[PDB]
């Protein structure tokens, strides 16, 4: 699905013959733009004292902003990789530690691997990874993340190994990423590779039966295409419910990394996308036009706007602008 | 007033700052008025004979994420103030019995995330200061010796925390030891036998060792315990009155268990209800039957009184003869408790000493003698209600 047209020798004349396209799915991060709020949220001023997973006793590392080896800002968080973003601890109690970090796009961008959040001192209690398909207007729930699903958010716990074929737009709460005394103990998962391996299969060959579902349905079509990205953080980790109060920098949010993959809408239309004035916008082939190749281009109005498929394998249905009617 | 080019130096040179810059030896340069060094990540594997000779006044030393496979016995020579000691996720195969010799301000050890085989007889006894070990998340252990903990008769904190073990090795040296963490290992089943002589223990950390079954009078021998955390373990139930000899006790944490929800589970139900105030420890939910799964804990269902199999009978005997009184129950559960004619009140979880009482529920006897006659009384308790019986003894 990389080129667009191709020369074609026909038995009268000879022109191009039109396909489906697609662009490379890379590491996203390196387009998105971090908003945080509260915007003080980010340890440094003035300097704070931190403890460590390992022992509550461990409190001898310090965060400072002035210091660039002891400095933690929202940058490392996308570095390629280790580099940690780190939150000011918990002074103000009972007030609830809530971060909201949101990854604009200004772009609609389809997903093609899961949204992996690396975290450096524990995993929270009380999170919710949030989606919006409207820039930001309104926001959808992608998943849940609790240690008490029926308590924290009036759900049952469920896991996306418990979904089916029939239910992948379905929104669950896991209690999978809340221990922390297993392996991944750091790792927090949005399996987006297992909400398509209902339909290309564990070994994810037989991509057609995914290709042939993504043309037929809308909704599992905008079920992975994302404008903007949220981290609802509500409560950190704590591990018991009874939380101390004499040391409140144990309590801290801490992200390593944040893994988003995928590739922008371009409607099947398009396979060069610039990154143009701090924005990621499709180079419109087909005879389209606007962000998304939502649009056809005035005076190649013949049949209405359709988005291109997959079927058949390789050489999938263009679907291109036609020439208006004289 | 020396400061390496490489490390990033405090005004007064106290806090030597060595983080994310790569080095392979130690640095060369580090001032006398140092009280803290941090070469947090790091590619250091080897530390050379009185590297730290001249720092006298430092206390925190943190040689954390490095390569450190080998320690040298004159490493840490000259080193009269140091308190801590960071030595987490390295490759440490073995633990140095050179390095910790002369140390008599140390207080914090941290050795977790490290491929350390085995731990020898009469370790960290040549630095009895110490108040608090870690000792976590070994994955390459295979051999724990008996004197392993011998010498810290001051040591207050220890975490054995995903290191892997069966069974609870040898504490006992560890007098003084208030918190205990054996969370995240492959503990079978908690016996009484377990855990003895850690009479100051307060808080004991059990989270996700795979417990299936915790046998009764397990907890007996630790009475000054204050909480207990038995989360993400496979337990379904706990034998009858199991924290009634915990005096001290006020914090449980039940939750993340398949608990069978029934009639044996309602003195622990009283136990969220009126011991636990309006703050509770755990959000405990039932798994079996499926028609009380996931409800939270805390008598609407019926329930009966305790059923005794055979009441003790009336024998004569004379002196010297073992003596028997025969007091079995219908169920494993109920504590069986008898009240002497003096007035004492004895249990199980007492020690066999000439007048015992054993796992059915019979009072056995070794030697009979002229005191022991009068009217014997038997208690058999359960978490709904409570049935006597009564029997008299003969004395000839
Ligand atoms: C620090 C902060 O502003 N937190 C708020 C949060 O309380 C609110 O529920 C959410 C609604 O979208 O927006 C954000
Ligand atoms: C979904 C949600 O919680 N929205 C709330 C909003 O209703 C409230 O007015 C605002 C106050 O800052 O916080 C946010
Ligand atoms: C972007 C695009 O589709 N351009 C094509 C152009 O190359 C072709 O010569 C013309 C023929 O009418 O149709 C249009
Ligand atoms: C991993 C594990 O412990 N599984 C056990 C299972 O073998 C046993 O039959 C069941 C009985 O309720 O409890 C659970
Ligand atoms: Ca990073």
């Amino acid at each position: 699905y990389d080129l667009c047209k191709t020369q074609i020798y026909t038995e009268e004349g000879k022109v191009w013959d039109y396909m489906a396209c697609q662009p490379e799915s890379t590491d996203m991060t390196k387009y998105l733009k971090v908003k945080l709020d509260p915007p003080d949220i980010t340890c440094g001023d003035p300097p704070e004292t931190f403890c460590a997973m390992g022992n509550p006793y461990m409190c001898n590392n310090e965060c400072d902003a002035s210091t660039p080896e002891l400095a933690h800002p929202p940058e490392l968080m996308f570095d390629f990789e280790s580099t940690f973003w780190q939150s000011a601890t918990w002074k103000e109690y009972p007030k609830p530690l809530q971060v909201n970090i949101t990854l604009s796009w200004s772009k609609t961008i389809e997903l093609t691997d899961n949204i992996v959040i690396t975290f450096e001192s524990g995993r929270p209690d009380q999170m919710i990874l949030e989606k919006s398909l409207d820039y930001g207007r309104t926001w959808q729930p992608y998943q849940y993340y609790a240690t008490d699903c029926l308590d924290a958010f009036h759900m049952d716990p469920k896991s996306v190994k418990d979904l089916s074929q029939h239910t992948v737009l379905e929104i669950i709460c896991t209690e999978e990423y809340s221990t922390g005394y297993t392996t991944n103990s750091k790792i927090i998962h949005f399996e987006i590779k297992d909400r398509f391996a209902f339909f290309a299969g564990p070994r994810l060959r037989n991509m057609a039966s995914l290709y042939g579902q993504l043309d037929t349905t809308k909704k599992l079509r905008d079920f992975f295409t994302v404008t903007d990205l949220r981290i609802r953080l509500l409560r950190p980790a704590v591990g018991e419910i009874f939380v101390d109060e004499l040391h409140l920098a144990r309590y801290f949010y801490a992200i390593s990394d944040i893994k988003v993959r995928g590739r922008c809408k371009c409607n099947l239309h398009a396979t060069v996308c610039v990154y143009d004035n701090s924005k990621l916008t499709c180079e419109c082939e087909h005879n389209t036009t606007g962000p998304d190749c939502g649009k056809c281009k005035k005076n190649y109005q013949g049949r209405p706007w359709s988005p291109g498929s997959y079927l058949p394998i390789p050489k999938g249905a263009a679907n291109a602008c036609i020439p208006s009617i004289s | 007033q020396t400061c390496p080019s490489v490390c990033s130096c405090s005004n007064q040179f106290s806090k030597v700052i060595c983080v994310r810059k790569n080095l392979r030896e130690v640095p060369d340069g580090i001032s006398t008025n140092t009280r803290l060094l941090n070469l947090h990540e790091n590619q250091i594997q080897i530390i050379k004979v009185n590297s730290f000779k001249h720092l006298r006044h430092l206390e925190i030393l943190q040689l954390s994420r490095n390569h450190i496979r080998t320690i040298e016995i004159g490493a840490f020579n000259g080193l009269a103030n140091l308190n801590t000691l960071e030595l987490f996720d390295n490759r440490l195969t073995t633990i140095p019995n050179g390095a910790f010799v002369y140390l008599s301000k140390l207080k914090e050890l941290w050795l977790r995330n490290n491929p350390i085989e085995s731990i020898p007889s009469y370790a960290f006894n040549r630095i009895p200061s110490l108040r608090r070990l870690d000792l976590g998340e070994l994955k390459r252990l295979s051999y724990i010796s008996e004197g392993a903990f011998e010498g810290l008769s001051n040591l207050r904190y220890l975490n054995l925390a995903m290191c892997n073990l069966r069974e609870i090795p040898n504490l006992t040296p560890l007098i003084k030891l208030d918190e205990l963490d054996l969370s995240g290992n492959h503990l079978s089943a908690i016996r009484p036998g377990s855990f003895q002589g850690l009479m100051h223990l307060q808080k004991l950390w059990m989270i996700q060792s795979q417990i299936q079954v915790i046998e009764r009078n397990a907890f007996d021998n630790l009475q000054s315990l204050v909480e207990i955390n038995l989360a993400h373990n496979n337990l379904t139930l706990l034998p009858h009155d199991l924290f009634t000899p915990l005096h001290h006790l006020e914090r449980i944490h039940l939750h993340h268990n398949p608990w069978n929800c029934n009639c044996d589970i309602l003195w622990l139900s009283w136990w969220i209800k009126d011991m636990a105030p309006s703050n509770t420890a755990c959000c405990a939910r039932c798994n079996t039957p499926p028609n009380l799964k996931g409800r939270y804990i805390g008598n609407y269902f019926t329930c009966y009184a305790p059923v005794i199999v055979e009441p003790p009978a009336d024998l004569n005997v004379t002196e010297g003869m073992a003596a028997e009184l025969k007091c079995r129950a219908s169920t494993s559960l109920t504590s069986v408790s008898w009240i002497t004619p003096n007035g004492t009140v004895m249990t199980h979880g007492a020690y066999k000493v000439r007048i015992a009482v054993l796992s059915d529920g019979t009072l056995n006897f070794t030697n009979v003698t002229v005191q022991d006659t009068g009217m014997y009384t038997c208690m058999v308790s359960n978490s709904v209600g409570n049935t006597t019986a009564s029997a008299t003894l003969n004395v000839t």
